[PDB]
DNA sequence: GGTAGTGTGAT
DNA sequence: ATCACACTACC
């Protein structure tokens, strides 16, 4: 139930939303991406009401990570009527993104 | 013979104070020393030993001192002094006609550590001088607690500067005495360091007379500098940073950056058995963090691990990048580098086929890229580049080695004026209309100078002819200046377009392969040898040739080295490329004597060497020289002497193939071509 | 602020 | 083949 993003309808899926989006900036490569990746799922399915999980993977859309000063991976970002409200990197765990949702949203 | 050696203020360009200088005279086995005060006795004591028919031993004297203390003569006592070229010895140019199998650091300019090889002792020690005195100098100003500045170690004189004076002659004497100890240049029945400047040129082997002629000849040349046509480079550099910026702006555009692991500290293992995973990035746990009761603003949660990365922009120079954008494209890449990575080279771009014509037109955005950075690099921002190197009096002064080749060859550099871009390739127009004597104006009539460049004929397939006249009796050389060679070449090997024979040769000689060989009819790469028997077939001289140099060589040798026109040794590198040692020294050790010939005869003729006479030597690249001259009758003179010191040199050295020379007058070295 | 690797510039 | 030197990527 994960929105997967591309350079192209990131402005529209994300900055032109309604409601709390959750953005994971991850690439194939990476080795904690690929850790906090199952979390997102049960995540995205959790908060399944009062926010939207969305991916961007950062090989295949090049374009939106520079724009945000991406400086290492995965990172987490919290958009809330198009702007970052909160901001996390690291492959945190199903509960620290729980306190950090919850304590967010 | 008397062993000398001087401590100055500066290099020779800027030279204005004679710090001090040391004499060895073997007639009386003495160390004189001379202090600042004593310049004038320094001068009279070299005077002395030339008056008397002797001899002056110097290390680099011939490019350093002799010119030196010529211009301090001048600036501090107001005094002329000129050594005779026969009356000096410079044991640098003994070094590296003996020890032509080594290199050496250009008594400074180069790093140790960068030369291949070993380092013959002596010349080591006096070519790191410089260094260990500022090296001592350094030392003890902070053991005084001051501040140490650029190169104030040669600011004054003093005592530290007068020892290493005194043992530059001690270890010159020593290094020069091991070169005389070489009975192959000169005989053990003589005493060379006893005997008159006339007797020692003489009774050495001819090569000695050669060199010592052609370092002297040359260091002139570094003097004269190439007149040189700075605004036109700098208009040049404009253009050619504007064309790079617009290819930066289309390839950036469609090849788009990425991200790259970097930084990344602690290996990352798997969360669950722990196997730590090497082939994955490098990743970094924050030691600190937490969700936070205030939120806590920063990024990053103790424990939790991310991979650094760095935010990459498609740079056209890495060959990295464009193998990693081409792939991406469908690029399968064929012939990979003898360690591990695709080959890049302007022959495989040429190549590489994709489904995206976008991309496929942007690889020859990407070849223009690397061509035209390339031109900027040597005419702007390299180190070496041109407008880093031309001095106040508008010419560029190119450091030339007159034995820096195995071979025989110079070398040419800091800038290598032997590597100007061609007039047929991209901007070489302009790069070589930029260096000629047009850009020089008369020191009285500020009329700009006139150019004569003379090119050494067919050189290369001449002498092949002569050396394979002991088995065909000139047959090739007859060919050579009557027949059409390339023709006749062309028959021998089949190559369709007796024009491929021509490609074909000149290839032959210059070593070339089976596969480029091949490829000057089409594909036939190694299948090409049986091209390369063919002629070989037809051409038996050659092959006698090639089998009589082995018996000469390979027994394991018999012998390591060949023996030059001038009798010296050639190292032989491997056996494999024999035949063209041979024939590369013989092309370098005739152009040699023949610059060297050609300068004897304008100078017999009444005519002056210098801007404030009427030629000057400006370059030499192997085969050619270019010369400024004052008029063109000037101009005209010293291509018809070309041409008779060439012929000289031929019978010289009872050549078996007629020798010849081209010339071509005109303002600069696009038109000379 | 050097080293190694890969390449191009010329005869 | 013989040689100079530039630009990237890495410590
Ligand atoms: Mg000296």
């Amino acid at each position: 139930k994960i929105i997967h993003l591309t350079d192209d309808s990131f402005d529209t899926d994300v900055l032109k939303a309604d409601g709390a989006i959750l953005v994971d900036f991850w690439a194939e490569w990476c080795g904690p991406c690929k850790m906090i990746a199952p979390i997102l799922d049960e995540i995205a399915d959790e908060y399944q009401g009062k926010l939207t999980v969305a991916k961007l993977n950062i090989d295949q859309n090049p374009g939106t990570a520079p724009k945000y000063g991406i400086r290492g991976i995965p990172t987490l970002l919290l958009f809330k009527n198009g702007e970052v409200a909160a901001t996390k990197v690291g492959a945190l765990s199903k509960g620290q993104l729980k306190e950090f949702l919850d304590a967010n949203l | 013979m008397i062993v000398s050696d001087i401590e100055a203020n500066a290099l020779l360009e800027s030279v204005t104070k004679f710090h001090c200088g040391v004499i060895y005279d073997y007639s009386t086995a003495e160390y004189v020393s001379y202090r600042p005060s004593d310049f004038g006795a320094y001068l009279d004591a070299l005077e002395a030993e030339v008056a008397r028919g002797g001899l002056i031993v110097f290390h680099n004297g011939h490019k350093y001192d002799v010119p030196a203390l010529t211009k301090l003569a001048k600036l501090q006592l107001n005094r002329e002094f000129h050594l005779p070229r026969e009356n000096c010895i410079d044991t640098l140019v003994l070094s590296r006609l003996i020890h032509s199998n080594l290199k050496d650091t250009d008594m400074g300019l180069l790093r140790s550590g960068k030369l291949p090889g070993a380092l013959e002792a002596w010349g080591y020690r006096l070519g790191e001088m410089k260094g260990e005195y500022k090296d001592d100098f350094k030392r003890m100003l902070e053991e005084q607690g001051e501040e140490y500045v650029d190169g104030m170690e040669w600011w004054n004189f003093n005592e530290e500067m007068m020892d290493y004076n005194v043992q530059d002659v001690v270890v010159t004497k020593a290094l020069l005495e091991k070169l005389l100890s070489d009975k192959h240049y000169f005989p053990p029945e003589i005493d060379f360091t006893d005997v008159g400047y006339t007797t020692f040129w003489s009774e050495s082997l001819e090569a000695v007379d050669i060199e010592h002629r052609a370092a002297w000849l040359l260091a002139k040349q570094e003097r004269n500098g190439f007149p040189f046509d700075t605004k036109a480079i700098e208009e040049l550099y404009v253009e050619l940073a504007a064309r790079r910026s617009e290819l930066l702006r289309k390839l950036t555009e469609t090849f788009g950056s990425w991200y790259q692991p970097k930084g990344g500290t602690e290996m990352f293992c798997h969360p669950r058995t722990g196997k730590p995973l090497p082939k994955y990035p490098r990743i970094k746990t924050p030691k600190v963090g937490g969700i936070f009761c205030e939120l806590d603003t920063r990024e990053y949660v103790a424990g939790a691990p991310y991979t650094p990365v760095e935010h990459v922009v498609f740079n056209p120079s890495s060959r990295d990048h464009i193998q990693k954008k081409l792939q991406e494209a469908g690029w399968v890449p064929t012939k990979y580098t003898d360690k591990g990575a695709p080959v890049v080279d302007d022959e495989v771009l040429e190549g590489v086929r994709v489904d995206d014509p976008e991309k496929q037109a942007a690889i020859d955005l990407i070849k223009e890229y690397l061509m035209i950075q390339k031109r900027i690099g040597q005419s702007a921002e390299g180190d070496k580049a041109w407008l880093r190197y031309v001095a106040e009096d508008g010419k560029i002064h190119g450091s030339v080695n007159p034995n820096g080749a195995v071979t025989g060859r110079a070398t040419h550099a800091f800038p290598n004026l032997a590597q100007i871009p061609g007039v047929r390739s991209p901007y070489g127009e302009q790069c070589r209309a930029a260096f000629g004597a047009e850009h020089h104006l008369d020191g009285i009539t500020g009329k700009p100078w006139v150019q004569a460049g003379i090119d050494a004929s067919g050189l290369e397939l001449r002498c092949l002819a002569h050396f394979m006249a002991r088995f065909d009796n000139g047959e090739y050389a007859h060919e050579i200046l009557n027949g059409d060679i390339h023709t006749k070449n062309q028959i021998a090997a089949e190559l369709p377009t007796r024009d491929n024979a021509k490609t074909f040769i000149y290839g032959f000689l210059y070593g070339a392969g089976d596969e480029k060989i091949g490829q000057i009819v089409g594909a036939g790469k190694e299948r090409g040898k049986e091209l390369k028997k063919k002629f070989l077939e037809n051409t038996p001289a050659i092959a006698a040739l090639r089998e009589s140099i082995q018996q000469t060589l390979v027994e394991k040798w018999k012998r390591r080295w060949i023996k030059g026109l001038d009798g010296r040794k050639v190292h032989v590198r491997s056996p494999h490329a024999a035949l063209n040692t041979l024939l590369q020294s013989a092309g370098a050790l005739i152009c040699k004597l023949w610059i060297i010939k050609t300068e004897e005869m304008l100078v017999e003729k009444g005519l002056k060497h210098g801007w404030d006479g009427d030629f000057a030597y400006m370059a030499w690249v192997h085969d050619e020289i270019q010369v400024g001259c004052r008029t063109e009758e000037i101009a005209q003179v010293v291509i018809e002497t070309a041409q008779e010191a060439m012929r000289w040199v031929g019978d010289h050295w009872n050549f078996r193939c007629l020798l010849d020379t081209e010339g071509k007058m005109g303002p600069n070295w696009a038109i000379c071509h």
